[PDB]
C-alpha cells in the first residue's frame, strides 16, 4: 500500500507529509528501438505473432547470439582441386562474432581443417 | 633444405585462401554476419544506462508480407501486437521508440506493400520505420554508379515507379524513412592490418566490390538516434557534421592503384553536394562521405512523404510550412515523444475530478516543461527544450459528460538546412 | 491510400493532423511545346493519329 | 516462498491455471468503495489509478517459462486498452 | 477526386511497347472528358 | 495559362458541395494568387 500508514486517533496526533503541493510525479519513459530482421539462416515455423522478442545490451550480447544459435548450410566452389564439378558442402556453427573468423572457419570445415593441420606439421620441419 | 618446405607452406596456404575466399564471400555466409556484426556495431555505440533499451525481433521481409496479407486488417497483425499492443496500448508499458528494419527495398510491389503495411503500423504506434533501398531501385547495377545517373527527379517519372510515387503521397508516408548508400563494416583480413592466427590468411579482394562486408546503414542512423536521446531525452540532434549526424570512426582500407595507393571509401561512392540534394529531393536518406577521412555525415532526414504545393499568399505559404514541418523526421520525432508522453500521463488522470478549463490550465502548465521561449537560449538548451511556443485547446464531447476534444500545437525550433548567398563589392557602403 | 491511418477506438486517441487549413493544394503545370514538322527525308506510311510524339531533352538528344 | 510446518510441501500447479486460487473480483470492487466512503463518506472515487480505483498489492508468483522466468499475472490476462474499452462498452467491470 | 468518389490503388503492369515500356491500363480505357460526359449524358456510370 | 490552370484545378473540384457564392469567394481568393496591385512594384514582381 501506498497510502501512508496513521496511529488511531488520540488527542494529539502528528503526522509527516510530504510537500509536493499538487505537482504531479511522473515517469520517465525509456528510448526503446525495435531491430526487425533476418537474424538466421532460416524462417521460423512459429507464427510471427508466437515467437518473443529477445532483449539485447552490452552485457550479454554474446549470450543472446549463444541461445540463439545460428547455422549455415551452404555449397561453395570446391578450389582444393582443379574441378568445375567439384563442390564443397559445409555446416557453420556460431556462438558468438568470434565464430565468423577466419579461424573458426577452418575449424569447423574438415576439409580447411586438415590443410592447417598440415601446415603445422610442415612447420615442424 | 627448409626454403623448399617453406616454398610448401606458401602454395598450401595459397590453396588454402583460395578456398577461404569462397566461404567468406559466400551471399549467405555474408547475410548472416553482416546481420549480427552490424547489430552489434549499433549496440556498442548506445548508452544503456540512459535509459536506452533494444529488443530483436527475427523476422523475413517474405514473412512480413504473409502476416500482412494473412491477417484481416494490421491490427490483427503479429507485429502490431509486439509494437503496439504490448507496448503504447497496454497501461504499465512502454512504447515502442522507433523500428529499424535491416530490409533493402526495390520497386517491386512487393517491397511496395510491405511499406505500406509499415507505413501504417508507424502512423498507429507514432513510431517511424527505417530501412534501406537497394541499388536497381535507382536502375543500377551496384551504388557506385550513383555518379552515372545524369538526373533522378526525371528517372522517376518512369511507370516502373507508379505504386513509389502513390506511396509518396500518402498520409503515412511520414512514418518511413529509407536510406541510401551501405557502409563497410569490415576491413579485409590482412597479416598487418588484420591477422588471424596460425594459418597465413590474406583476404583477396577481387575486382567485385561486393566482395567487401557491406553494412545496413539504417543502423547508422539509429544510432544518430541513440545520442541524441542519450544526452537530452529528445532526438532532432541527428542531421549535421556538427549537429549530431555525423558517423564517425569509419573503416579503411589501402591498396594499389594505377601505381598509387587509395583507400576503399566507406561508403560505396563519394556523394557529391548537388547528388545529395537531388536524393533529398527524392525523399531518401543518404549518407554521404567526407573526403579523405573516416567520417560521413547525414546531411537531413527527410522522409518518403512528398511535400505540397500550396497557392502563393500568406495563408497558402503558411500551409506550406506547416506541411513541410510535417514531412521532416528531425520534428516529426518531437511530435511522437509528445503523444508517447501525453498517452502515459493522462492515464494516470482517468477518473479524476476534471471540467474543460482544469484541463486547459493542466496540460499548459505540463507542456511548458519542454518550451524554451528565450530571446536566445543556446543550443543545448533548445536540444532539449525543442519547442518554442505551444497552444492548447480543451473542447466537451457533446452528449458525452467527461469526455474532451483537445487541440495541441507546437512550433518547434528550426534546423538551419540550406541559405543562398549575394555578394557584391560596394563602394560608399554605410561603414558596418 | 491517401486518408490517414489511425488506430482502434479507445479512452485516449492521439492523432497527427496537418495544420493547412482549407488551402487547397494545387499542381505546377510544366510548359510543354510541340515541335512539328518534316524531321525524316520521306513520308511516313503510319497515319498521324497513329504515329507517336517523342520526349527530347539534353540528356537523350543523340539518343 | 510459501511454507508450511514439517511436511516439505511444494504445490504443484499444473498446466490448468484453475489450480490457482482464484477469486471473485466484486470484493476487490467492494474495497474501493468503502475506501473512497472511509476518507470522504461518498462513493465516487472508484474509477482511476491515482482516483481511488486502483486495486495495490496483488500476488505474484514466478516460474519457470522457456528457459527463462515470468510471473503468473494477477488478474487471468494483460487486459490492452482497447479490450478494456471494449468491454466498458458492453457494460462490464473489468480489472485491469 | 476529392470528394470521395476517388479509387485508389490499382494495380499496374509495365511491359515492353514498341521497344519502350508501358503500364497496362488500370481500366481498359484512357476516358477522355468529352467521351465521359457523353457516357454520363446517356446514363452511364463511368468509372475514369 | 490561365485557361490551362482552371482547367486542371476545377476538375479536382468536381463533386464538392459549392453553392453560387462559394465559387465566387474561392475563385476570388485564387486569382488573387497572381495579382500585382501595388502603387509601384518592380519588373521583377510584375513578371511573375
Amino acid at each position: 500500500s501506498k497510502e501512508g500508514s496513521v496511529a488511531p486517533k488520540e488527542r494529539i496526533n502528528i503526522k509527516y507529509i510530504p510537500a509536493t503541493g499538487d505537482a504531479q510525479a511522473e515517469v520517465e519513459l525509456p528510448l526503446k528501438t525495435l531491430v526487425v530482421g533476418d537474424f538466421k539462416g532460416h524462417a521460423e515455423q512459429t507464427p510471427l505473432e508466437e515467437r518473443a522478442t529477445v532483449t539485447v545490451d552490452k552485457n550479454n550480447f554474446e549470450a543472446v547470439m549463444r541461445e540463439s544459435e545460428l547455422k549455415i548450410t551452404a555449397t561453395v566452389k570446391n578450389k582444393l582441386t582443379d574441378d568445375e564439378n567439384a563442390e564443397l558442402p559445409v555446416e557453420l556453427n556460431f556462438k558468438s562474432l568470434a565464430d565468423f573468423a577466419p579461424d573458426a572457419v577452418a575449424s569447423q570445415v574438415p576439409e580447411l581443417k586438415k590443410l592447417i593441420e598440415l601446415r603445422e606439421a610442415l612447420v615442424a620441419l | 633444405n627448409k626454403s623448399l618446405v617453406d616454398q610448401m607452406l606458401v602454395e598450401l596456404d595459397k590453396k588454402i585462401s583460395a578456398q577461404m575466399d569462397e566461404i567468406l564471400h559466400n551471399s549467405q555466409f555474408q547475410a548472416m554476419e553482416s546481420a549480427w556484426r552490424g547489430l552489434k556495431l549499433f549496440v556498442d555505440r548506445t548508452d544503456f544506462r540512459e535509459n536506452n533499451k533494444v529488443e530483436i525481433l527475427h523476422v523475413t521481409k517474405d514473412e512480413l508480407l504473409e502476416d500482412f496479407e494473412f491477417a484481416p486488417e494490421t491490427a490483427q497483425s503479429g507485429l502490431y501486437k509486439h509494437v503496439y499492443s504490448a507496448g503504447y496500448g497496454q497501461f504499465g508499458g512502454e512504447p515502442v521508440g522507433a523500428i529499424i528494419g535491416n530490409y533493402a527495398f526495390t520497386p517491386s510491389t512487393p517491397d511496395m506493400k510491405l511499406l505500406q503495411y509499415m507505413g501504417a503500423l508507424g502512423a498507429m504506434a507514432h513510431a517511424p520505420f527505417i530501412s534501406s533501398v537497394g541499388p536497381e531501385f535507382f536502375g543500377i547495377d551496384s551504388f557506385e554508379e550513383l555518379p552515372n545517373i545524369k538526373d533522378l527527379k526525371s528517372t522517376f517519372e518512369s511507370p516502373k515507379y507508379t505504386k513509389w510515387r502513390s506511396l509518396r503521397e500518402s498520409e503515412d508516408a511520414r512514418y518511413l524513412g529509407l536510406t541510401a548508400p551501405r557502409f563497410l563494416l569490415r576491413v579485409p583480413y590482412d597479416p598487418i592490418e588484420n591477422p588471424v592466427k596460425s594459418f597465413n590468411y590474406a583476404e583477396n579482394v577481387s575486382a567485385s566490390h561486393e566482395h567487401y562486408l557491406w553494412g545496413n546503414t539504417a543502423f547508422a542512423f539509429a544510432t544518430r538516434l541513440t545520442d541524441s536521446f542519450a544526452k537530452y531525452r529528445w532526438c532532432p540532434n541527428i542531421i549535421g557534421p556538427q549537429s549530431g549526424g555525423a558517423v564517425e570512426d569509419l573503416p579503411v582500407h589501402v591498396f594499389e592503384s594505377m601505381g598509387a595507393l587509395q583507400s576503399k571509401i566507406p561508403t560505396e561512392v563519394l556523394i557529391t553536394d548537388r547528388k545529395e540534394f537531388e536524393l533529398a529531393e527524392e525523399g531518401f536518406i543518404a549518407l554521404t562521405m567526407r573526403k579523405g577521412s573516416d567520417n560521413a555525415a547525414f546531411f537531413s532526414a527527410n522522409s518518403i512523404q512528398k511535400p505540397k504545393v500550396f497557392p502563393n499568399t500568406k495563408e497558402g505559404k503558411e500551409a506550406e510550412t506547416n506541411y513541410k514541418l510535417g514531412t521532416q523526421l528531425p520534428y516529426m520525432m518531437i511530435i511522437n515523444r509528445l503523444a508517447h508522453y501525453v498517452k502515459v500521463l493522462q492515464r494516470e488522470q482517468i477518473g479524476a475530478w476534471k471540467e474543460r478549463q482544469d484541463l486547459e490550465r493542466e496540460l499548459n502548465s505540463w507542456i511548458k516543461q519542454y518550451v524554451a521561449d528565450q530571446e536566445n537560449p543556446p543550443a543545448d538548451v533548445r536540444s532539449r527544450r525543442p519547442l518554442r511556443a505551444a497552444r492548447i485547446e480543451v473542447m466537451d464531447v457533446e452528449g458525452n459528460p467527461g469526455w474532451y476534444q483537445v487541440s495541441l500545437s507546437v512550433r518547434p525550433h528550426f534546423k538551419y538546412m540550406g541559405a543562398n548567398f549575394e555578394l557584391s563589392l560596394v563602394g560608399r557602403l554605410d561603414q558596418a
